[PDB]
RNA sequence: ACCAGGAUGGCCUAGUGGUUAAGGCGUUGGACUUAAGAUCCAAUGGACAUGUGUCCGCGUCGGUUUUCGAACCCCA
RNA sequence: GUCGUCCGACCUGGGUAUAGGGGCGAAAGACUAAUCGAACCAUCUAGUAGCUGGUUCCCUCCAAAGUUUCCCUCAGGAUAGCUGGCGCUCUCCGCAGUUUUAUCCGGUAAAGCGAAUGAUUAGAGGUCUUGGGGCCG
RNA sequence: GCCUAGUGGGCCACUUUUGGUAAGCAGAACUGGCGCUGCGGGAUGAACCGAACGCCGGGUUAAGGCGCCCGAUGCCGACG
RNA sequence: UCUGCCCAGUGCUCUGAAUGUCAAAGUGAAGAAAUUCAAUGAAGCGCGGGUAAACGGCGGGAGUAACUAUGACUCUCUUA
RNA sequence: GAGUUUGACUGGGGCGGUACACCUGUCAAACGGUAACGCAGGUGUCCUAAGGCGAGCUCAGGGAGGACAGAAACCUCCCGUGGAGCAGAAGGGCAAAAGCUCGCUUGAUCUUGAUUUUCAGUACGAAUACAGACCGUGAAAGCGGGGCCUCACGAUCCUUCUGACCUUUUGGGUUUUAAGCAGGAGGUGUCAGAAAAGUUACCACAGGGAUAACUGGCUUGUGGCGGCCAAGCGUUCAUAGCGACGUCGCUUUUUGAUCCUUCGAUGUCGGCUCUUCCUAUCAUUGUGAAGCAGAAUUCACCAAGCGUUGGAUUGUUCAC
């Protein structure tokens, strides 16, 4: 059916995204990239652990969505079935290719779309868990899991921030207190000293 | 493409733009005459079979227009040809185009 | 090249075949204009079907050789083409005039039928 | 004989 | 795989240049007959295989899909 | 050795007839003096070959190219480039595969998407700007 | 300034780089090499490292080395 | 013992002033003439028959019988 | 019956395709240049205006209204950086415009030179500034010698046409003719430009390992074999034996990919015979583990010492 990953580990070409100069391209098999309780607050899961890739390669999306199963399924085991919040961190847009040989030879040797394949850096966050503080290890535990199914090192990352949000857990608290962040959903909005003065007497009413 | 059949233009005999009539340049009957022919006639002749090369990989599907300005003034009346651009369908004087109007 | 005299060649038999066809249509046309009997009338209504039919597949590759990019000088073609255009259409308003019922919706919604002599 | 056609 | 095509009423086929939806069989309703076929008087129906582009406007033209058939796949 | 045929479209000697784009063929392109999908001899002829092979003493000095463009061009030429030789005109200001000081040029790496285009994940906050519905009319 | 031969099959490597699963694969850029070139070193070796060559003596080096082959630690070498 | 069907095609053959094309020569006219224009107009092509023990060729898709199959049957497209 | 021809490129050649003449974006590594049968596309046309000038407007879309009128017919106001249009491919460019609507027109005319582009610094094509006429248009400044730019095309020989009170028509003169000079066209798309169908298993020559059909070498997609993770199977029970979703490897007993060696020749399938080697072990020795009671069978380790047969069919390897 398809080729192991081996052949499309390496960030060799040039990035190829689905556009109009790349049809005919399969939908990828990730499809899902939020898992758990979508609909929590910010104050509900402090706790974010990273999936943090180590090495400039490139991941399958067979890869990203064997992952994030192995991880789902982990996480509702341990910390329940809603007691957390899964988001992949890559959507695989690389088109890679495959010239099938049942003759022509390197004839017009032009690959026709194989598969998705998402692109990460060295130190990118592949996959995030928000969720209560003691299930830490739980966390840790699932992406430890979730390791495996992917090439390459990956290291796993307790980070500093508060959930998804890109502020650190320990401002943060008195930062919504001062009314800095308004709990907006899943993460926060800031609340700069530069608006018009009535969105700081609606916010200070 | 579409031309008039009258134009304006400049006339080297007159020095000047004036009226000329417009006609489309027919390509003329070949004198058995000219130097050329008879050189080929006499080429031809004889035993050797065909002595000039035969023209057939045809690749063009269009003529290049030529049209034969006559300056309208009748002490000059003086002809030349002005070649415009290859087209398919070439019509002379025709109808001047519509703008808004109706569809049938 | 031998391909082009081949393309020709077929152009040319192709032409011919329209060319006694048109002539065949119009052989049966005149004898359904002096069609006597019904039956004449549905016989030479299927010999006219059997022709321009005949005429539409031919038609249909010479308006494929006009598509086609080998030929240069393509007014045959066209001629041709618009012959058999206007035998396909006056085959059309012979089926509409017998084919339409005296008493059916076109019938009961516009009679007619001018007759231009009488 | 003939060889290797 | 490459080239060339083909997808339209229930079945079988028409159909352009761009404005008209065509025909046969079938189905349906009424006549004829004791009744049924045959015959006579009529009626309906079309994912125009899909979406997109051109155009005022496309079943029709032009590129991409989805099912099909035809030809070729040679020298060792 | 084993075999086909061995009274008949049989075998065979001598004589004779047909000659090279011709003969002759119960037909295999067979045979035509060990030669046949066009015999042999001499000449035209030292035929032509963008293709293989070879190309003869020493020392000294300089020292490459496989690139540009055109060609029925792709195992070859022409053309520029590189090279050598012959010099010559001056010198005994000029120039530089270099930097600096000035001054323009660029849209690659990176970055961006709370910026245009395109792709795309998730919640949130709103109302009628429409719709799909339960329930009260 | 003139005349002008040979050439007009190239190949390899750092970095950039296209196709390909990849290739001692196919295709470009920059520069340096090999071809055209020996020498020291990489046991061996077209291209790697050092370095380019008249015939010799002394000295010294580069890159490599210094148990023995095999010149050089046969240092009472250092710390693991 | 039989040797079916097809003359649409390609061949072959028959017919020819009723004839579209049709060279040379001949004929009419214009001009100074070379020359030009025109009328005529052979065979053959075209046109029309005949020939397959001439070369050769000789279909597709649906519905259908008291289980189910199958399809004698019907419908349609289609050719020489 | 004779003579001749029967393109080229090309991951061998043929089939396919045109990367053969051109154009856009990219490749392309921020001057320029830059390759592949690299990628996404286009061209051989279209226009009496869609050329030229002047004037007036402003587009796509959205909101809100208004008889029939509704989603969509038309009238009106507001917002509207262009999200429209400019003939087309794409890119660039453009708002009292380069778009749309009128008015007038024919610079889409004649004639030298210079330049850019491809470039050899040659032509063609295309283009750019000028200059000399003669015009158009506008009140004028100006603008225009085709299309907003980047593409839309063609030598010699021949033919044809146009130009001048033109030259020659060879002993002189006149007239027809013919040949010249200059400027267009008729065209070579293999687009710097021959006039051209096949077959050869009856074949021939010069060559080529620049180039295919074996082995060998690089690679391992595919084939084969083995891991890791563990959702599930296994009455239960992840892991006796397995094992999805994923992922890491090995090997050259599969087919590919490539074309490095060999085309002044390395004898091309099978089988028979015979020797040796490997282990990824079927059996036998010694063992461990089973959902191993015995028997039988699995899984695993040291292990290649010794064995692994007789036949029908098929040329078979394979198969049964
Ligand atoms: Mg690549
Ligand atoms: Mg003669
Ligand atoms: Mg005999
Ligand atoms: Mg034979
Ligand atoms: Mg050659
Ligand atoms: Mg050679
Ligand atoms: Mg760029
Ligand atoms: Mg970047
Ligand atoms: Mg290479
Ligand atoms: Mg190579
Ligand atoms: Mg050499
Ligand atoms: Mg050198
Ligand atoms: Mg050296
Ligand atoms: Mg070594
Ligand atoms: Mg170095
Ligand atoms: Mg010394
Ligand atoms: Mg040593
Ligand atoms: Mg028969
Ligand atoms: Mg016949
Ligand atoms: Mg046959
Ligand atoms: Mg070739
Ligand atoms: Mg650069
Ligand atoms: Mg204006
Ligand atoms: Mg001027
Ligand atoms: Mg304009
Ligand atoms: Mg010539
Ligand atoms: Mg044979
Ligand atoms: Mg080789
Ligand atoms: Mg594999
Ligand atoms: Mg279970
Ligand atoms: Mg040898
Ligand atoms: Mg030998
Ligand atoms: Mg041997
Ligand atoms: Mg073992
Ligand atoms: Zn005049």
């Amino acid at each position: 059916g398809r080729r192991p990953a081996r052949c499309y580990r390496y960030c060799k070409n040039k990035p190829y995204p689905k556009s109009r100069f790349c049809r005919g391209v399969p939908d990828a098999k990730i499809r899902i990239f939020d898992l758990g309780r979508k609909k929590a607050k910010v104050d509900e899961f402090p706790l974010c652990g990273h999936m943090v890739s180590d090495e400039y390669e490139q991941l399958s999306s067979e890869a990203l969505e064997a992952a994030r199963i192995c991880a789902n399924k982990y996480m509702v085991k341990s910390c329940g079935k809603d007691g957390f919040h899964i988001r992949v961190r890559l959507h695989p847009f690389h088109v890679i290719r495959i010239n099938k040989m049942l003759q022509t030879g390197m004839r017009g040797a032009f690959g026709k779309p194989q598969g998705t394949v998402a692109r990460v850096h060295i130190g990118q966050v592949i996959m995030s868990i928000r969720t209560k503080l003691q299930n830490k290890e739980h966390v840790v535990e699932a992406l430890r899991r979730a390791k495996f199914k992917f090439p390459g090192r990956q290291k796993i990352h307790i980070s500093k921030k508060w959930g998804f949000t890109k502020f650190n857990a320990d401002e943060f608290e008195d930062m919504v207190a001062e009314k800095r962040l308004i709990p907006d959903g899943c993460g926060v909005k800031y609340i700069p000293n530069r608006g018009p003065l009535d969105k700081w007497r609606a916010l200070h009413s | 493409v579409n031309v008039p059949k009258t134009r304006r233009t400049f006339c080297k005999k007159c020095g000047k733009h004036q009226p000329h009539k417009v006609t489309q340049y027919k390509k003329g009957k070949d004198s058995l005459y000219a130097q050329g022919k008879r050189r080929y006639d006499r080429k031809q002749s004889g035993y050797g079979g065909q002595t000039k090369p035969i023209f057939r990989k045809k690749a063009k599907t269009t003529k290049k227009i030529v049209l034969r300005l006559e300056c309208v003034e009748p002490n000059c009346r003086s002809k030349r040809m002005l070649a415009i651009k290859r087209c398919k369908h070439f019509e002379l004087g025709g109808d001047k185009k519509r703008k808004g109007q109706v569809i049938q | 090249m031998a391909d082009k005299r081949k393309l020709q060649g077929e152009i040319d038999r192709c032409l011919k075949k329209v060319s006694e066809g048109v002539e065949q249509f119009e052989d049966i046309w005149q004898k359904l204009h002096n069609a006597a009997n019904a039956n004449q009338k549905e016989k030479y209504e299927a010999d006219l079907k059997k022709e321009i039919k005949k005429l539409q597949r031919l038609r249909d590759q010479i308006k494929t050789w006009v598509a086609s990019n080998e030929i240069k000088d393509k007014r045959q073609l066209i001629d041709n083409r618009k012959l058999i255009e206007t035998q396909m259409e006056r085959f059309k308003v012979v089926e509409r005039e017998t084919k339409t019922k005296a008493y059916s919706k076109e019938g009961l919604g516009l009679a007619q039928k001018v007759d231009p002599a009488q | 004989s003939g060889l290797l056609l």
